[PDB]
């Protein structure tokens, strides 16, 4: 319903549960604004709302934030042929 | 400090568990800072939680905010209202459900309302649970049975039967003073006969001890009482013999008790001896004597007085009659704007 | 074709699914809108109704009848989407109330009712209308003194309408007239008890003639032996509505009449039985003992239709005065009379299945004629009625039908029942419902759990929230909205700290069958079970130990504690109990000797009761797994012993788990390896077992020198296919090696 | 606790644990992946100020934020415990990681007076470009303290607040340490989300009470603690190399008034260069120009100042 | 106060790992991993090793870093508790602290390759590919630990102890540990040849891609390879088809029947190609230099029905792969160059230079393109040797640009480097081309050595 909603918001919210602490204007606006929803219906509750939303950021997603440790021996990759700045590395010094 | 942090606590308020909204309310009743904007947050809070609230939480609710806020003390008392007529029926403890009865009785008479439903219980309750209760705890009660227009014959007549004039130092008391008369004007207030040895035993012993405005309130409940009650008739005598009484017609400053000390004698018809002259005419003295235009229950009650006074053709002390003429002049200037 | 379903449904019938489908009958235009009403109030119980329906609803305001207006209203305050409200903000309280008194006000007690139903979980119309109707009542009664129908329309119209005016006037005109008969008496006395108003002019004028009415029942003692049917009737309703309604002004008639029966229990007719009972239940009465079934018990038959109903409601209440004998009897006689004309209304047997239901086990099954019965009509039962239903129907086996007709009303039963009521249906169904756990029971809890998250917010009671939870829980409909929502809706400081042995049992129980620990909330539950805890009884202590440990929380002292109270008390316990103790404690590994020493006892001491031999290994595996030496005292001997004499019932998970515990603490039971090995090749021989099974066997075998030449025969060709590894050879490989040998 | 609490024995086996850890991801230092950079004078480090730059930008691109580019002139004063042992030598890696965990570095943005002969006074002043400000005006600067976090205003000098929000997060710092001269100090900013109840309220309630020439803090102690209010004196100059680049210098000689700490004590004069990069800048468009650009005038400025810094006015023992 | 139990909350994330990498990868089940990991905190508990990197690998797959304080505290104890990591663990833990930028993250694999070099002589078949499959992600540098690995490999193949699914992990290991030994790798080949048919298309490719990828000069695997590619074209989709071209012209030798049957193929598959691999199955047969017209004018086709989504880096293979025998399909060009200018974002000063060369050389000019892209070049010329500074210089002759802020920094730097910018023979033409345009006053300097 205002500018304090931002798709980094509401984001952080999917990624830590507790995307019911929006209420239904934020949600609906949410969905009108950034998931480019045709029209979220007035009727619906928060339950309907909160399970929209997930569905649109889970197919939003569209990417893989895992890094797998297995050796998957099928893979021909054929691509291949330090300052220390974005953070502060634990244990130092 | 409380100035200061009141605009916080209307903030802070819907998250106040019960035991702490008491200390809060008393707090700010004490020092006459209570605001209808923490109150309505507050009392909607144990409005939505009385399904499980520490019944003592909810009565010293009701009570702390009856005589500023009576509707939301109202409210809270109707909430648990249900929960409050079981642990007056079904408990065990006689102290507990004494002081339940008490202080439910002291919000019915702050609020001047009561459901019937607990009304009915603590009725049974207490006429169950009789011979614990100090005459204030019975005068409470009747109290409460009034200004509350609620009639219930079976408590008033074994109640009233069982109070065998067994009040605190027999034969002296000053309490019941304050006590004696209510019951009175209870009985008064509706219509039961087989109280005129009651109120005789009352004022033949009280007389000395009643002062100020308590008299005409009794006074004026036994003119009703004359209505059904003939054997008030000697406690009426009591009311015109009172030495408070005669002191009060000598240095006649209280207008509204004058005004309903007239009331009850101009029914009492005691315009004949001189006594009764002597009483009536300081009276009639100060009620003009004093300067500013008279209140408006002091108007009523003048008015009607010195209607009856005149209509009475027995007082034929011209003096007197000049005096009520006067009176009724000033009142009908005094209200003519 | 659907007026006739908009009468069944006003009747108060059910309507069977394929009515449903039968009334959709592609509800196209050409129809009057009054039938398109009838077919929205149809459609709202049964789901949302179609858009199709709200769109040819909206755009056809044309003419509506007072029938349609009806329809309209009820449409509005059952729907809980609100469909019709857009168009209804147009036409609020049907704003061209242009029609006066000529519709017949009947017409206007169909409105006047319709509104009593509770609003769905902007209003000004409602004082508009309120008023409106308030005047028009005031002028249609005015020319008229017909007593029951004073009496009638007041009740009508005894919803918040009337500011305390109509009823007053009403009261006042019925004592003006000052010929108030014994009928006249009891129709006011039943119309001023539904206002739950008092009015001391009437009251003192009935006095009188409920007194004559009492004195002459108490005379029929033993002078007038000569009975009156008519006149005990009288007397029976009036002891009826004034236990409900306790007056304080009838009461001395009250007390007298209870004397009177009390204490001259001879030849009193039974219709006055019931009634009686009633004013024995109020005012703390235990003259109810030897009234019902000293006098009545086995010849209630006698009683009429009307006055079984106050039987019903004497025995289901007080559950102490309903016997087995009077349950099967009174059942006995609501099934005769059930087939005749004019039977009960719905309430009555229902309250008799009720009865039935509470005993238990202490008779067979109740007669289908009244399940079959009350699954029709079921939306003319009440809403405590189906509490009651709800909550009894898990305390007898052998109930099915009338569990599948009980879950498939709660959605339309959401907006009709208080909070704590739904708790309890809720609860009360996760019971039946858990045991079946089919397919039909999953769109009904996913439909009860969106209501109940949406209006999460209204929950205020710690119990109540709890207790739907855990109702959620054992109906195997897990979500993470349901529990995510009410964690918090669960700390809040003023739902908390009204929390005590139970909605904190129950809400860990809820959280730990579902696994949503959650640190905050848990951590205070935790901190306040180790405050108050000397004083958690049983089913609570198994209610929670098995709650917190499928969630994984090591507290030190909080299962220091848990373990030496349930320690303490053993012998509550069942046997089941005590397995499901020891496992919950043995999942994690947080050893107590004390309490497997003083629990292990129990289960040797009625080892028999076990329902085979695996729950016994079982006792052992979970026992070994607290670090609880098994080669200890002979009690887990008994158990290894009743595993040997019966080692038939082992399958291959059991075998699987006795050899673990066999290998690991070096147990040189060498029957109980017999029996294994002996067991093991049966189980080969009906190719029911696994190649890790074999090998464990293999193993546990040579591990302790023991041949058994029978096992290994035909035993070892499945166990060398998990331990052999099969270096890929190819054909010209394999055949290379076929020259070699 | 009721019911069949003896047939708690059936639990379906798909109950993965899922705990909820609300609270977590919020708040305003822990929205957006920081940078920090030590670099040391006497190039080949203006290409660490390119790569990190524009990684920082297509960071803020990617998070759909907008940001600043806020450059500025004072001295570092790095805590005596950043070092150990008294070991005057440390790898350039070591101390670029100690200085990231604590912060124990005092900055102080400030130039001596008589510096103004350079700017708008010589060759700088085309580089000032156009002076397009309405001269010095008057401003209140002030900050507030909420429960969770921290607002800026900015108060005309008769009227209510002209600018109320959120406060700075610099992704990017950089401390362009000089010998001699005044240390360049570079940074990222963006303002996090504001709500606009939070805007409208403390718009509505007056914060400061300035009447005559002493000022005292009238904030409702519901709202906040007044911690820092210092008179600004404010002037803008504005350039546009047919880029739309609007290189931006500004001056600000700030009197702090109200004051929490000793390090912010006497009258403070500062410049400052800024850019405005939106939420498309870091798309297509070249976002490294503008951080180079910013570097050279930078470096240029510190230079013209470097002889008067080390005057009368402080002195540098850089050896 | 309430501490998750580790060991059941390892147990559990096992689970989930495997629903996670089975089912499909919802980020539903990842978030709800993280949540229970990030709570879950080794503590005065006594966890085995065994279930310590299961909590690590578990971690580091659902994204855990040295951010997190589970991993913190499984990094450590590491450090400290060495000896209880034995030869089963060793290779998860190795595996999990490398892609942990952490500097403990490489202290544990230096103190695992302490102890692997030691025991390198007493590994199974397994457990030897698992760590050096291990070893390969860390890029560590101790050539011992690999020389005694290899002996391993060498002492357990002379006997046929690896599967048909080892070779490739471990060939794949070793070419991306940039390890050059004949005998290892003639033992591996041998080895396969010895499992004939047990290894399939989708076990062949990655073992011919490792071997080319190594750098062996040899012509005897190069030709035994060639009949089972032969064989296995069959059966094997687009992107393994690209990846063996590049691999076969890697190798540098030229078959005439394999590049037949292989053109066959990619004939037939020419509608897959996503032209990720268009790169590759250009560049190759640019390097090899078999110069087939018949599939050049399928991939033309095939190009532009994916040109808004070329990779960067692609845009560059394939223009270069355009220059030797380009036809000129202007239709595809002027639409790759718009690209070129769109997808303008961080790109390689390689790629650069070689793009504007080969937009250069072609005589196709454009102007948005040309400004972009000499816009870009300010930034990377300060990292360019003399030669592909001259290829820059000229391409931007060729592109008409007189900037001076983006001549001055590439003639600074061509100074810099005269006595090899002018030792080049085959640059000398396009030294004449570059002072063609720019005249002897633009940096008298270099003129002044130009004439000399």
């Amino acid at each position: 319903d205002f500018s304090h909603i931002t798709r980094n918001t509401v984001w952080g919210l999917w990624n830590e549960g507790n995307l019911f602490s929006l209420s239904v204007p934020e949600l609906a606006f949410f969905l009108q604004e950034h998931c480019r929803v045709a029209n979220v219906d007035p009727r619906a509750k928060k339950s309907a709302l909160v399970r929209q939303v997930e569905e649109i950021l889970s197919a939003e997603q569209q990417a893989s934030a895992t890094v797998p440790q297995e050796d998957n021996p099928h893979a021909i990759v054929v691509t291949d042929y330090e300052y220390g700045d974005w953070g502060a590395e634990p244990g130092f010094e | 400090i409380v100035g200061i942090l009141l605009p916080r606590l209307r903030e802070v308020a819907p998250e106040l568990i019960a035991r702490e909204a008491v200390h809060i309310l008393r707090l700010l009743c004490s020092i006459q800072m209570a605001d209808a904007q923490l109150v309505k947050v507050v009392t909607e809070t144990v409005v939505a939680t009385a399904a499980d609230v520490p019944l003592r939480d909810a009565r010293q609710c009701a009570f702390i905010l009856s005589e500023t806020f009576p509707e939301e003390a109202q409210r809270i008392l109707g909430a648990v209202e249900h929960r409050l007529c079981d642990d007056i029926d079904m408990n065990a403890d006689a102290n507990e459900v004494k002081t339940t009865i008490l202080d439910v009785c002291r919000v019915v008479s702050a609020t001047c309302k009561g459901p019937r439903r607990l009304l009915n219980s603590v009725a049974r309750r207490s006429m169950e649970l009789l011979p614990q209760l100090t005459p204030l705890d019975v005068a409470f009660v009747l109290k409460a049975f009034h200004l509350s227009s609620y009639r219930h014959l079976r408590l008033l007549r074994v109640l009233s039967s069982s109070l065998a004039a067994s009040f605190p130092t027999s034969n002296v008391t000053k309490e019941h003073g304050l006590a004696a008369s209510i019951v009175v004007q209870s009985l008064a207030h509706f219509y039961l006969s087989g109280c005129e040895e009651v109120v005789v035993t009352l004022v033949n012993a009280s007389v000395n001890v009643l002062e100020g405005l308590n008299l005409a309130l009794t006074l004026l409940a036994c003119v009703r009482l004359r209505c059904v009650s003939p054997g008030v008739d000697p406690a009426v005598d009591a009311l015109c013999s009172g030495a408070p009484m005669r002191r009060y017609v000598h240095n006649a400053h209280s207008m509204q008790v004058t005004s309903r000390i007239l009331y009850g004698l101009a029914h009492a018809g005691r315009c004949r001896s001189d006594e009764e002259v002597a009483i009536v005419l300081p009276l009639l003295k100060s009620v003009v004597r004093t300067p500013g235009a008279l209140r408006d229950d002091c108007r009523g009650f003048l008015l009607d007085a010195v209607t009856a006074l005149g209509a009475d053709g027995e007082c034929s002390n011209d003096a007197l009659q000049e005096q009520v003429r006067k009176v009724y002049e000033r009142l009908s200037q005094d209200g003519g704007k | 074709t659907t007026s006739r379903a908009y009468s069944m449904l006003l009747l108060g019938q059910r309507l069977s699914e394929d009515i449903m489908f039968d009334v959709v009958q592609e509800q196209s235009e050409t129809i009057p809108v009054d039938v398109a009403a009838q077919a929205a109030c149809l459609f709202a119980e049964k789901g949302d109704i179609p858009e199709g329906v709200i769109l040819r609803l909206s755009a056809e305001l044309e003419h509506i009848s007072p029938q349609g207006v009806t329809a309209f209203v009820r449409a509005a305050r059952r729907d809980s989407s609100g469909a019709l409200l857009p168009h209804y903000a147009a036409v609020l309280n049907r704003f061209t109330e242009r029609d006066l008194c000529d519709t017949p006000l009947e017409t206007l007690l169909q409105m006047c009712e319709v509104f009593a139903l509770p609003a769905p979980r902007i209003n000004e119309s409602q004082s508009k209308f309120q008023k409106a109707l308030i005047v028009r009542l005031f002028s249609v009664i005015q020319g008229s003194r017909d007593v029951p129908f004073l009496c009638k329309v007041a009740k009508a119209v005894r919803a918040f309408d009337a500011n305390d005016e109509l009823i007053q006037f009403v009261c006042s005109s019925i004592c003006a007239q000052g010929a108030l008969s014994e009928c006249e008496a009891l129709i006011a006395f039943d119309m001023i008890r539904c206002c739950d108003f008092v009015y001391e002019p009437l009251l003192d004028a009935m006095e009188p003639v409920f007194r004559r009415l009492v004195e002459s029942v108490s005379a029929m003692l033993e002078g007038k032996s000569t009975i009156n049917d008519v006149e005990v009737r009288r007397c029976a309703c009036f002891a009826t509505l004034q236990s409900e309604f306790d007056c304080p002004d009838f009461e001395t008639l009250a007390s007298l009449l209870v004397h009177t029966v009390e204490k001259n229990v001879t030849g009193c007719p039974v219709e006055l039985i019931p009634s009686v009972g009633l004013l024995c239940v109020r005012t703390r009465r235990t003259s109810a003992l030897y009234i019902v079934g000293n006098k009545l018990e086995g010849n209630m038959q006698q009683l009429s239709d009307d006055a079984i109903g106050e039987l019903a409601r004497l025995l289901v209440g007080t559950e102490n005065l309903a016997t087995k004998e009077l349950a099967v009897e009174f059942q006995s006689v609501v099934v005769s009379r059930l087939l005749r004309q004019q039977s009960l209304p719905p309430d009555v047997v229902a309250l008799s299945a009720v009865v039935w239901l509470r005993q238990g086990d202490k008779v067979g099954t109740i007669d289908e004629r009244s399940v079959d019965y009350i699954i029709k009509w079921m939306y003319a039962i009440g809403s405590s009625v189906y509490t009651d239903l709800c909550l009894a129907v898990h305390l007898s086996a052998s109930v099915e039908s009338l569990s599948n007709a009980l879950i498939d009303d709660l959605p339309r039963r959401l907006e009709l029942l208080t909070t704590n009521e739904m708790a309890n249906a809720i609860f009360g169904l996760g019971e039946v419902s858990d045991m079946g756990a089919r397919l039909s029971h999953q769109l009904v809890a996913e439909r009860c759990s969106d209501y109940v998250v949406d209006h999460s917010q209204e929950f205020w009671s710690g119990k109540v929230i709890a207790r739907l939870l855990y109702g959620f829980s054992r109906m195997h409909c897990t979500k993470r909205s349901l529990y995510n929502v009410f964690a918090t809706r669960l700390a809040h400081r003023p739902v908390f700290s009204l929390l005590d042995q139970e909605a904190i049992s129950f809400a860990i129980a809820a959280f730990g069958r579902v696994k949503y620990l959650d640190k905050k909330l848990f951590d205070r539950f935790t901190r306040w079970i180790l405050d108050h805890s000397k004083d958690l009884n049983a089913a609570e202590l198994l209610l929670t130990i098995r709650g917190v440990s499928r969630v994984m929380l090591l507290n030190d002292q909080l299962y220091d504690d848990l373990g030496s109270k349930a320690a303490e008390k053993v012998k509550e316990f069942p046997i089941e109990s005590q397995c499901v103790l020891l496992s919950s404690f043995g999942s994690l590994g947080v050893e107590h000797e004390r309490l497997a020493s003083r629990m292990v006892s129990s289960i040797a001491e009625n080892r028999e009761e076990l329902t085979d031999a695996t729950k016994a290994v079982d006792v052992i595996t979970s026992l070994w797994s607290m670090n609880y030496d098994v080669e200890d005292d002979k009690h887990v001997a008994q158990l290894a012993d009743w595993v040997v004499q019966r080692a038939e019932e082992l399958t291959d998970e059991s075998i699987g788990k006795l050899c673990l515990v066999l290998s690991d603490t070096n147990w040189r039971h060498v029957p109980l390896v017999r029996a294994i090995a002996e067991q093991s090749v049966r189980l080969q021989g009906q190719q029911s077992i696994s190649p890790k099974c074999c090998r464990e066997v293999l193993d546990v075998l040579g591990t302790f020198m023991i041949h058994h030449q029978g096992a290994r025969e035909n035993l070892s060709a499945l166990g060398r296919s998990i331990s052999k590894e099969r270096i890929q050879l190819s054909e010209e490989e394999e055949q290379h090696l076929q020259l070699l040998l | 606790g009721y019911g069949r609490w003896n047939q708690a024995s059936v639990m379906q086996p798909e109950t993965l644990l899922d705990l909820s850890q609300a609270g977590f991801y919020e708040g305003a230092a822990n929205m957006v992946p920081k940078a920090f950079q030590l670099l040391v004078s006497d190039v080949a480090i203006r290409s660490r100020y390119s790569k990190v730059l524009q990684w920082c930008c297509l960071n803020m691109s990617n998070l759909q934020m907008d940001g600043e580019l806020y450059v500025d002139f004072g001295k570092l004063l790095l805590k005596p415990s950043v070092m150990r042992k008294n070991r005057r030598i440390v790898s350039s890696y070591t101390l670029q990681q100690r200085l990231q965990v604590n912060h124990p570095y005092t900055w102080v943005p400030t130039l001596p007076e008589s510096c103004l002969s350079k700017i708008q006074e010589q060759f700088l002043q085309p580089e000032g470009f156009a002076p397009i400000g309405k001269g010095v005006q008057l401003t209140y600067s002030g900050t507030i303290k909420r429960s969770k976090d921290q607002l800026h205003v900015d108060l005309d000098n008769k009227g209510k607040v002209l600018a109320v929000n959120s406060a700075w997060v610099n992704l990017q710092t950089a401390w362009c340490t000089h010998a001699k001269g005044p240390d360049v100090r570079l940074l990222l900013r963006s303002r996090p989300p504001i709500r606009r109840q939070d805007v409208e309220l403390f718009a509505s309630t007056p914060i400061i009470k300035l009447a005559d020439d002493d000022v005292a803090d009238v904030l409702p102690p519901e709202h906040g603690q007044l911690v820092y209010l210092s008179e600004d004196e404010t002037r803008l100059f504005e350039r546009v190399s047919d880029r739309g680049v609007t290189i931006t210098v500004r001056e600000v000689k700030r009197q702090p008034l109200i004051i929490l700490r000793d390090e912010e004590e006497d009258p403070r004069v500062e410049y400052s260069l800024s850019a405005h990069i939106p939420a498309n800048a870091a798309k297509a468009t070249d976002v490294r120009a503008v951080g180079l650009t910013a570097f050279e005038l930078a470096g240029r400025l510190a230079g013209l100042v470097a002889e008067d810094f080390v005057r009368e006015y402080g002195c540098e023992a850089k050896l | 106060v309430s501490h998750l139990s580790a060991r059941n909350i390892a147990t559990e994330a096992l689970q989930m790992k495997k629903l996670h990498q089975e089912r499909g990868g919802n980020p539903m089940l990842a978030q709800q991993a993280r949540r229970v990991l990030f709570a879950t905190s080794i503590a005065g508990q006594n966890l085995d090793a065994r279930s310590v990197a299961l909590l690590l690998n578990t971690a580091v797959y659902f994204g855990m870093e040295s951010d997190a304080k589970l991993v913190r505290e499984c990094i450590d104890y590491c450090l400290k508790n060495d000896k209880l990591i034995t030869v089963d663990v060793l290779p998860i833990v190795v595996t999990a602290c490398a892609t942990l930028k952490s500097r403990d993250a490489r202290e544990v694999i230096e103190m695992q390759a302490q102890k692997a070099a030691r025991n390198a002589k007493f590994l199974d078949a397994k457990d030897v590919t698992n760590i050096i499959s291990a070893f390969s992600k860390t890029g560590i540098n101790h050539e011992k630990l690999f020389a005694f690995l290899s002996r391993r490999v060498q002492t357990l193949a002379r006997v046929g102890e690896f599967e048909a699914a080892h070779l490739v992990i471990l060939a794949n290991a070793f070419s991306r540990l940039r390890y050059r030994d004949k005998f290892l790798f003639g033992a591996i080949a041998r080895r396969a040849m010895s499992l004939r048919e047990r290894v399939t298309v989708n076990e062949l490719v990655p073992l011919i891609v490792a071997f080319s990828k190594i750098g062996l000069k040899d012509p005897k695997l190069s030709k035994r390879f060639a009949t089972k590619a032969m064989e296995y074209v069959d059966q094997m989709n687009a992107e393994q088809v690209a990846s063996m071209f590049m691999a076969f012209a890697y190798f540098g030798i030229r078959y005439d029947q394999l590049f037949g049957v292989l053109t066959n193929r990619a004939v037939e598959l020419i509608d897959e190609f996503n032209a990720q691999y268009i790169s590759t199955t250009l560049n190759a047969f640019q390097r090899i230099g078999i110069n087939n017209p018949e599939l050049f004018d399928n991939l033309a086709e095939r190009a532009l029905a994916v040109v808004q989504d070329h990779d960067a880096r692609d845009i560059s293979k394939t223009v270069t792969a355009l220059a030797h025998f380009g036809l000129k399909d202007e239709e595809l060009f002027k639409r790759l160059a718009s690209h070129a200018a769109s997808i303008a974002d961080q790109f390689d000063a390689m790629g650069l230079v070689n793009t504007a060369h080969a937009f250069a050389r072609t005589n196709f000019l454009q102007q948005d393109m040309a400004v972009a892209l000499s816009e870009r070049s300010v930034y990377v010329c300060r990292l360019l040797d003399a030669g592909e500074t001259r290829r820059l210089l000229w391409a931007l002759a060729k592109f008409q640009v007189r900037d001076p802020k983006i001549l001055t920094p590439v003639f600074n730097r061509c100074l810099a480097l005269h006595y090899d910018f002018f030792a080049d023979p085959t640059g000398s033409e396009e030294i004449e081309e570059i002072f063609d345009f720019y005249g002897p006053n633009f940096c008298p300097p270099l003129y002044q050595l130009y004439i000399s």
